[PDB]
């Protein structure tokens, strides 16, 4: 399986990934990966226990979450894979990412409301059924309540911090997790949920499909940490309270560790990934 | 140690919050909200953006909704 740049892909790869993700939504797959987001963001607490955020496990927990989705896609079509969004350079909102024939644009002003794509309510391909409040229409207003998605250099900065996380190991930590999080430093993923607004800015994010692109790249950057800190790995690595150490297994799978999860290549590759240098 | 209640009419919505660790309601419907641990809060319509008290999440929920109905 090879995760590509969402920028660089075919027409004919575009069409068919919106096509699987429309058939998941059809099927009534899709909404129940909104619902196990969101029910694990509403439970992940930095004073008790926490598995998907705000914990050294956010990104082996993403990084199963989105397998599972993967999976699901490739039952649908075999060919697609997730892409991923590089958004510190495909950082406007006249990126190719956000035109009618891939995830569709802003909202308009009035509501929020995404009114082209294939995700537009307008389509009655895309109820937003897994919800915090009323409304049924996908939602979005790119770059609206924060001005700029990170840079290039606001990155470089977050995967040149050695350790991979510190106790408290919650949204106070320093180390890379919790700056590539976002709750410390310059921020990385959580200000381009913020960014993006609608669905996306809350716990039912996945309900817009940028989501599993986001996290696609936030998922390349943990890989491209790696192969600048071969000598770092995972921690903590055995009885911390509320926290999953490296061998024990997380919820919902129960079934997975971190430790089964920290070399993607078992499972997929990228377009372009940088060897360990100097 | 918990923050004060409020009670007040923020863009022509009631808003409420009390310690309970904490209970927010817009319009008399619960709000989730979660406090981090440098004390801000999020709430679950802006769960990616600290704010610092309970009722700037309130506040902000409100403005997230624009006039939509809180679902329980
Ligand atoms: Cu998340
Ligand atoms: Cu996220
Ligand atoms: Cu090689
Ligand atoms: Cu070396
Ligand atoms: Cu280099």
């Amino acid at each position: 399986t090879v995760r590509k740049n969402q920028a660089t892909l075919t027409a004919d790869e575009k069409r068919r990934f919106v096509a699987a993700v429309l058939e998941l939504k059809r099927s009534g797959r899709y909404d129940e990966f909104v619902r196990t987001h969101n029910e694990f963001i509403m439970s992940d607490t930095d004073s008790g226990e926490r598995t998907g955020h705000r914990s050294p496990s956010f990104l082996p927990w993403h990084r199963r979450f989105l397998l599972d989705f993967e999976q699901a896609l490739q039952s649908v079509d075999s060919s697609v894979t997730l892409p991923y969004w590089d958004w510190s350079a495909d950082r406007t909102v006249r990126a190719s990412l956000w035109a009618p024939d891939f995830l569709g644009g802003t909202g308009r002003s009035t509501d929020g409301r995404v009114m082209d794509g294939p995700f537009a309510a307008s389509t009655g391909n895309w109820p937003i059924n897994v919800r915090v409040d009323s409304r049924t229409y996908l939602r979005r207003s790119l770059g609206g309540s924060v001005a700029e998605l990170p840079t290039r250099a606001e990155v470089e900065s977050v995967l040149a911090i050695s350790a991979y996380d510190l106790p408290p190991y919650n949204s106070a930590s320093e180390g890379f997790r919790n700056h590539l999080e976002g709750w410390r430093g310059v921020n990385l993923h959580n200000r381009v949920h913020v960014w993006v607004g609608g669905q996306m800015a809350t716990g039912v994010s996945p309900n817009d499909p940028v989501f599993w692109l986001h996290h696609a790249y936030v998922d390349k950057l943990w890989a491209e940490w790696q192969r600048r800190h071969p000598d770092s790995a995972y921690v903590p690595t055995g009885g911390t309270p509320d926290v999953v150490d490296l061998n024990e297994t997380m919820k919902p799978w129960n079934t997975v560790r971190p430790a089964d999860l920290l070399d993607h290549t078992a499972y997929y590759t990228f377009d372009a990934l940088e060897h360990h240098h100097h | 140690a918990a923050p004060e209640s409020f009670d007040e009419v923020y863009k022509g919505r009631r808003i409420q919050g009390r310690p309970a660790g904490y209970e927010v309601f817009v319009d008399g419907v619960q709000l989730q909200v979660m406090r981090n641990a440098d004390g801000s809060w999020i709430s679950v319509v802006s769960h990616y953006d600290p704010v610092p008290t309970p009722r700037a999440a309130a506040r902000a929920a409100v403005d997230e909704l624009q006039g939509a109905p809180l679902l329980p």
